[PDB]
């Protein structure tokens, strides 16, 4: 009973209309909600003016403590997939409407105008029917969960399967999702990097831990052909850990692949005398850079000869 | 039970600080004795006015000095009211005692006399200087008499038989052994002319007649009454210049605080000005028609050092020395008046719409240098510059002028900044805002930086540059649909040639002010523009620490009608990575960069680049 | 029969006068709605002193009050509105040669910093 | 001879002293009115927590480990506290203080910046970060 | 016949004139106050050493000031050694009279003491502040008396039955009502620590608070014992029995400084004109060094441990303004304020010995070359500014300079080690100057200069355009640049004969270069200093470097007219070895009207300008002629 | 029995001596190749007043002179050997508290 009790209690009024299929899934920190929404007005002869549908995409939501307004984290759990109802939404519930409402349409699909609805609306903060349209809840740790799901220590651990997937995925020779992955990767590292104070030795850790994942991650833009997405990755791990090999080996390579001869040669200079009889390979890439140089001069770029022919 | 004693003070001491601890100049006594001599005059004067019986003993007021090197006695007489033997006990043979004070409390109107001394201690002064001070005196009261001292607790006065001074007073001081300098006539007259200069009855000096102080006091006259040549010619006595002064402020400030000042503007300004930095001498303050202080910087702000003039008082406190103003707030309201009355006497000057071109082309270095650093009269100040355009050709003209030719959606003042104005006329900044028919400003000297650093504003219109980012031109729909297309179909070339700098230039978008250049650069809104960061980098004295401080990023923008634009777009659509494109994106970068008034490091890259063109065109 | 001799300045809401008697006997002063009397037996000499002013304004003799010190008599006086500007504190325009201004207590307080 | 005839600046240059927490325990004379926060109180007291606000706090650690290495932090922006609540932006340097062998605390040279000035340089800030989606945007 | 009498004095008016025109700053009598007692103190102290017998009743040396808020009177009082009733009416009632002189003059030759104060006119500035005085005094001849006055010509004494002081000295000051500022506490704190900071003995202040105590909440006001004067001076202390941990701390409360001094140096001198002075280096250059015109207080100035003066501007030079310390003196003549110093020419024997001294202090941090380093990275722009302003001590001031060289990594090198260092056949040293290292570095002037292995200056600053106006010699040697006309190369027998034969064949050439650039240039000569770079610009001998012109265009307040007086004088010279010059020469004797020879030559002319120190006019027209280069390079 | 007070200074050739007493009786001021005695009755309070001091260098006793005016007793002393600079007066090295330098025309002549 404490549930319809609970319900009515707090400025809801919701009949039961027809109940749903399957087992609860986890509505714990980190449960996925997708799903549509149509909104209609209370006495404006139920205007849609906010929809789903007119927009192509559906919305998610961040069911745990991460989110705001527990009101629409408990509306979740009243439903399930497939169960579709009327809400009515209480004025003390609806009190912070405009805030997210102009926050929610800025963050709609995404470029990368004015609206007069919105900020009247705004000077009227006022209480709306959300015919919520229900797709599924997810499980926390059922399925490849989210990033942001945890509290650190499920990364932690998880982080491993990641990076040997990658490394699968890769010798394979699947090299954009690798790439996805790695970068999803660095990014669950990172945003651990920044909880803890600097200086700290669990810090310098963490670094150790996360450059290899950089290092794999940098190494298939060259694949990608985005030679300077690996010159800014690799000049920025390098101000620190001097006494890296690939970390100068893939930096070199971009050098030399954009006409960068000068700084090519230099670094492969530093490569070499941090990794000794290791020739062959960069002999190889020193003299075809020399040779693709002085073919472009030779064919290419000798077209000039008309610049004084008057 | 309780005890009543007379409060005391003993002699000798009390000398001892006058001679040792009060005066730090020698030459300050004749100073003090001209005074007393003057006073003397005003008084005979005024009893004469009001009982022309009291002048049938003599009817000149008159002051000499007798040098006299065969014995060396300086000598100093006057046709004055003199003493009585009752006067020489209680006035001169006493330490604080001053006559002239008890004479002036005892006036029976407010009558038409101002006189110098009130302290009562400043005739001893001349044992400075004098081993003994002999006085002879003759008072129409009575018979001529004698005084003397060495200033060692006694004075001697007797009865005279000499030859009759008819009446007055003569103080002589029979001088130092070491201090025999005062009798040279270099000497006698430069201390007179420094400080006795404007008394108000004649000074002669018998070395031989001849008369000091002939220049009168013009600023306590009516300055209702005053013809043009009159100025001009007390201008010239003030300044030494043989010139004319150009304007001319005559004013007076009524109060607590009266004084009457009077300020000229020389013609020409001196070839040592800024320069000089040894002294300031220039507004010269008086109290009573003595000289008191030359400008200590809290007269006058340094931007207004070429106003010359005087500044004259009635009540103002003076130390014991007669050297300075008691008070340090004096100084600021004297400062104050006298720098609001100069901008009125420059709107003024400024009606004269010929004259103020003389005035200008002297003084706008400092009336710029007044607007860095006044923050108070900015608001005045910016009304008296005057500045070429693109429209008033070889004419100088005005920002109230150029409000009053501002079309009917223009809504701000347009200015650029270079070093040449064949320069700035030219260039790629200025192309389409000529095409729209609007009138930029040409400031074109290392001071029109600093002054825009503070301005900013004016009339409600603000200042904005062409060399900054994000320029506004007020403009129709039918281009607002083309640049924003040309955005849309330029966001590859623009990002990949931003990411090929990746490290000199901060962004890189499309242009909004080229109309024959395919490319510039602009700086940021705020921080150092191009011309300032180019003078602040030659400085010799800036502070290398702070630079970045005050640094500003770099933005490059692009013509979309140009040709070469064009063409690269085109060939960079084919192929992302071409080393044609990158070659001459860095060329196109560094032209630029030399074209927008900036210094490009190492220029050597540059040369090779062009020599090595040069090389493989020319067929080598 | 001669006027001592008086020094003086103001603040926003105060206008001082001090009237330079030493060892003054039988002090007695007058106060008025714009006038001003002032009268003593000035030293051991026992010459009189007696001072006449027409105020330049209006003042509040229920509130001004004179405390006499050994060395002078100062007087301390409520103006008839908070905060006007006295050029001088005489009606007449003459200057009066018995009558200078404080330096050592003058302010500025009509341009507070 | 050419003469040096420059017109000097008014620059508002002012330091402060960092703990190796990077906590303050005092502040020089153009600090006493910049911030106008008199010594004794932020001496002694200091409010117990930051005076950088948290959007900036953690943008002080990628300055510390440069500090930490060589001595300079390089060039970094903060937002001190100012009695009437307010925010007075600083361009930033610091340089930590060794007494023997090892470090002993820090004095930093900022200088402040109106409040323009910040809103420019901090609309660019929020999106210069590698991080992950912002889908669903719930908190930083 | 004569009459003879003796000078006498108005009490009224003097007093009047004490009051009134002496002292400006009313914060004075509290300086000539604690001036007095501490004078009192020495007294005692010094008539104690001998019989220990004067010092039974009261055995502590103190000065304590108590401010009473309610009954507005400022009340001092001192341990010292009081007056007695003749004390009190042949002392303090008598102006221009002073024991203090008399005791001086009274005690034997030799005696270690030094008592402030020989005017007697320095009690009644009291009246400053105060309305009417009392003076309440104890001595051991006699009993305890009170002297009353209101400085209206006369005063009271009488006979006291209050409660017993011991021994000293009371003075109450009842506080005029328009200086009841005197009272609180931020006042008097600044005026003693201003002014009488290194008074010899305790100063003591009453701080009334109340402190949170318990053992509900009880407000205990309280009398605290506070103190003013925890500092000694160290100036008066051998300076052999100094630490060098004692200096930082004297230099952090002298200058509220953060971190410690970087070199100390305390001397003193002997003479007519006596003085000791401490002189402090701080580590880190202030901020706001060049701007303050006005409060720049640098070094301070002492007279027997009392404050006189600090901003004055002939007591050190302006290139010495980082330069912080004290100087104290024991004769120094004084005005009558105690403000201002007599007769200022003392102020020049002063900066003499000042300015040899901080000279001898940088010569000896000049050894320890693990911290001359921070000390030059500081105050290189004020050695250069020295070395630019005084003649008289150019020598040493420009010994301390450090520069980067040709063969110098990243080490600054001194001038010594650059004469060590040089060839045996250098007639001369090599310099040359520009915005930064990087862009002198690969200057095309200086390329032949260092391949034949030669080692050259660099200097960065613009201030060194300023340092080389007067640097003519060091060591005797020529100090020559390489961006003038005359470059003198030690000149090799075997290249004569070539350098003249390519003079013949090029002479046609540069008379025809000359012809086609009017009035860009004023002569085209041949080069000796060009191996890597085709032809370049540079300047005449009589004329502003071609960085001077750059730093000249910058001054904002300079005049203008006189631009074309000192005017650069520019020269084009030529490179025989780079293949530009070969086909120049090669298309100009078949043909001496061509475009493409004309056209080249002005392209060379206008993008060697840039390489030098010059600014292009009209750029546009450069970046036009680019512009039709690439246009026609991707053939349009 | 007392010393006087004393002010002095210094020249190219000349060591200049002021004794600071008024209304002086029959003074008597000797010269010799070291020492200068000085020797008055000043004041009606009819105190005597001796100074003895050694010299810090040698001076000439012909060419030096006194002067007695009212205000104080001047002495002219010529040094022995010229351009001799006196970082003091006497010999030995403690202060004579009853001397000082006069400033009101002191003069750094060695410049
Ligand atoms: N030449 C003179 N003729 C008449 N009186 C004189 C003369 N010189 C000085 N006195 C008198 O000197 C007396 C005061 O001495 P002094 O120091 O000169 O006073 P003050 O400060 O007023 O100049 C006044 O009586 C003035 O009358
Ligand atoms: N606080 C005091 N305790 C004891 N004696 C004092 C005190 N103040 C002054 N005296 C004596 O009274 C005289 C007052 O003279 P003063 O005004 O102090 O002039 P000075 O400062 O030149 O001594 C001094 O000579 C001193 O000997
Ligand atoms: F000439 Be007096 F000193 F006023
Ligand atoms: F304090 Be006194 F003037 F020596």
């Amino acid at each position: 009973a404490d549930l319809i009790a609970r319900l009515r209690e707090d400025g809801i009024q919701k009949r039961v209309i027809q109940e749903g299929r399957g087992e609860l899934p986890d509505f714990q920190d980190g449960t996925k909600a997708t799903f549509h929404f149509r909104t209609l007005h209370s006495d404006n002869e139920g205007s849609v003016i906010d929809d789903s549908r007119t927009r192509g995409k559906p919305m998610e939501l961040i069911v745990g403590k991460k989110f705001k307004l527990p009101v629409w984290e408990t509306i979740v759990c009243t439903m399930r997939e497939g169960e579709i109802a009327q809400f009515l939404c209480d004025i003390k519930h609806v009190v912070l409407y405009p805030l997210v409402a102009k926050s929610l349409r800025n963050i709609a699909e995404g470029k990368d105008l004015g609206h007069a609805d919105l900020d009247a609306l705004q000077q009227n903060p006022q209480p709306l029917i959300f015919h919520i349209e229900m797709l599924k809840v997810e499980s926390p740790g059922t399925y490849q969960q989210d990033p942001w799901a945890m509290t650190d220590e499920e990364k932690a651990k998880a982080v491993p399967v990641i990076h040997q997937e990658g490394n699968r995925l890769y010798r394979e020779g699947q090299v954009k999702e690798a790439a996805a992955k790695y970068y999803d990767a660095i990014a669950c590292l990172k945003n651990l990097q920044m909880k803890e104070q600097p200086g700290s030795p669990d810090w310098i850790q963490l670094d150790l831990q996360i450059t290899p994942l950089l290092l794999n991650y940098c190494q298939c833009k060259l694949v990608a052909q985005e030679y300077y997405e690996v010159l800014d990755h690799c000049s920025s791990i390098l101000n620190k850990y001097d006494d890296n090999v690939k970390a100068y080996f893939k930096r070199g390579k971009a050098h030399a692949a954009v006409w960068n001869a000068q700084e090519a040669q230099a670094d492969f200079a530093k490569v070499l005398e941090l990794d000794p009889a290791l020739a062959p390979v960069v002999s190889r890439e020193l003299r075809a850079l020399e040779t693709r140089i002085r073919q472009k001069d030779e064919e290419d770029k000798a077209r000039f000869r008309g610049i004084f022919s008057h | 039970e309780v005890e009543t004693f007379a409060f005391q003070a003993e002699i000798a001491q009390l000398m001892s600080l006058i001679i040792n601890t009060f005066y730090s100049n020698k030459e300050i006594f004749l100073r003090e004795l001209i005074s007393n001599a003057s006073d003397a005059l005003d008084k005979i004067r005024y009893e004469s006015l009001t009982d022309p019986s009291k002048l049938d003993s003599g009817k000149e007021l008159k002051i000499d000095i007798i040098p006299n090197p065969q014995e060396r006695t300086l000598t100093l007489v006057d046709t004055g009211i003199g003493m009585t033997k009752a006067d020489l006990i209680n006035n001169l043979g006493t330490i604080a005692k001053s006559g002239t004070k008890a004479f002036m409390e005892a006036l029976q109107a407010g009558a038409d006399i101002s006189m110098i001394g009130q302290f009562g201690v400043g005739f001893y002064s001349a044992y400075l200087v004098a081993e003994k001070v002999v006085v002879i005196t003759k008072h129409n009261d009575d018979e001529q008499y004698a005084w003397e001292s060495s200033a060692g607790g006694s004075f001697t006065v007797r009865a005279d038989h000499g030859e009759p001074i008819g009446r007055g007073t003569k103080v002589i001081l029979h001088l130092k052994e070491d201090q025999t300098e005062y009798l040279e006539e270099r000497r006698v007259k430069e201390v007179v002319k420094k400080h006795s200069q404007f008394i108000g009855y004649p000074i002669t000096l018998y070395l031989d007649q001849e008369e000091l102080n002939k220049t009168k006091p013009i600023w306590t006259r009516n300055p209702d009454d005053i013809t043009q040549e009159e100025y001009g010619e007390f201008y010239k006595s003030l300044t030494n210049d043989w010139e004319d002064h150009l304007a001319v402020k005559h004013f007076s400030v009524e109060g607590q605080l009266e004084f009457r000042a009077l300020l000229f503007i020389p013609r020409r300004a001196p070839f040592d000005l800024f320069e000089n930095k040894k002294k300031k001498n220039n507004i010269k303050l008086y109290v009573r028609r003595v000289f008191i202080m030359d400008s200590c910087d809290e007269l006058i702000p340094e931007y207004l050092n070429f106003i010359r003039g005087v500044v004259d008082s009635e009540d103002l406190p003076l130390n014991i020395s007669r050297e300075m103003l008691q008070q340090s707030k004096i100084l600021k309201v004297i400062r104050k008046n006298i720098v609001k009355k100069c901008l009125e006497l420059f709107s003024e000057l400024a009606e004269d719409k010929e004259n103020y071109k003389k005035f200008y082309e002297a003084f706008s270095k400092n009336l710029k240098l007044g607007i860095h650093e006044d923050s108070t009269n900015r608001r005045r100040l910016s009304e008296l510059l005057r500045y070429h355009t693109s429209q008033s050709g070889d004419e100088m003209t005005s920002l109230s002028e150029y409000v009053s030719r501002m079309k009917e959606t223009q809504k701000s003042i347009y200015y650029i900044t270079g070093e040449s104005k064949e320069q700035v006329a030219n260039s790629a900044f200025v192309e389409r805002v000529r095409k729209r028919g609007f009138e930029v400003v040409y400031m074109t000297e290392p001071i029109d930086e600093y002054c825009v650093q503070q301005l900013k504003e004016f009339d409600g219109k603000s200042l904005v540059s062409v060399t900054k980012e994000g320029l506004e031109l007020p403009e129709d729909e039918e281009e607002k649909k083309k640049m924003e297309e040309s955005k849309a179909k330029f966001e590859n070339l623009c990002k990949l040639m931003k990411e090929i700098l990746d490290k000199k230039v901060e962004k890189v978008t499309i242009s909004n002010r080229l109309v024959s250049s395919p490319c510039c650069i602009v700086t940021s809104t705020y921080g150092w523009t191009a011309n300032m960061e180019r003078i602040m980098k030659a400085q010799a004295l800036r502070d290398n620490s702070t630079m970045g401080y005050m640094m500003a990023k770099k933005h490059l923008e692009i013509n979309p009608d140009h040709p070469i634009v064009e063409t690269l777009r085109q060939k960079a659509e084919a192929d992302k990575n071409d080393k044609a494109v990158k070659d001459l994106v860095v060329l196109l970068f560094e032209t630029a960069l030399l074209s927008s008034g900036f210094s490009l490091e190492d220029p050597q890259t540059h040369s090779n680049r062009i020599y090595r063109m040069i090389k493989l065109g020319l067929g080598i | 029969m001669q006027p001592a001799s008086a020094k003086w300045y103001d603040r926003r809401d105060y206008v001082f006068i001090e009237f330079c008697v030493e060892d003054s006997k039988d002090v007695n002063v007058n106060f008025e709605k714009s006038k001003l009397t002032f009268s003593c037996l000035g030293g051991s000499d026992n010459f009189k002193h007696l001072n006449e002013i027409d105020l330049f304004h209006c003042i509040d003799p229920n509130d001004s009050k004179h405390k006499r010190t050994d060395r002078s008599i100062l007087c301390c006086l409520r103006k008839g509105e908070s905060g006007q500007s006295w050029p001088r504190l005489t009606k007449e325009r003459a200057k009066l040669n018995w009558l200078s201004v404080d330096f050592n207590n003058w302010k500025d307080w009509e341009d507070d910093s | 001879p050419p003469s040096i005839l420059e017109i000097r600046t008014k620059n508002f240059i002012f330091r402060t002293k960092h703990k190796l927490d990077f906590t303050p325990i005092g502040c020089d004379a153009k600090g006493q009115l910049i911030l106008g926060y008199t010594e004794v109180e932020l001496c002694t007291r200091g409010s117990g927590y930051q005076f950088i606000h948290a959007a900036d706090m953690l943008h002080c650690a990628e300055s510390h480990i440069r500090m930490i290495k060589t001595g300079e932090s390089g060039m970094t922006v903060f937002r001190l506290f100012a009695k009437h609540s307010r925010w007075r932006w600083v361009q930033s340097n610091a340089r930590l203080i060794y007494r023997n062998g090892r470090p002993d605390y820090i004095i930093a040279t900022q200088r402040p910046l109106t409040d323009e000035e910040g809103r420019e340089h901090l609309q660019k800030r929020s999106t210069s970060l590698p991080f992950m989606f912002a889908t669903g945007e719930a908190v930083l």
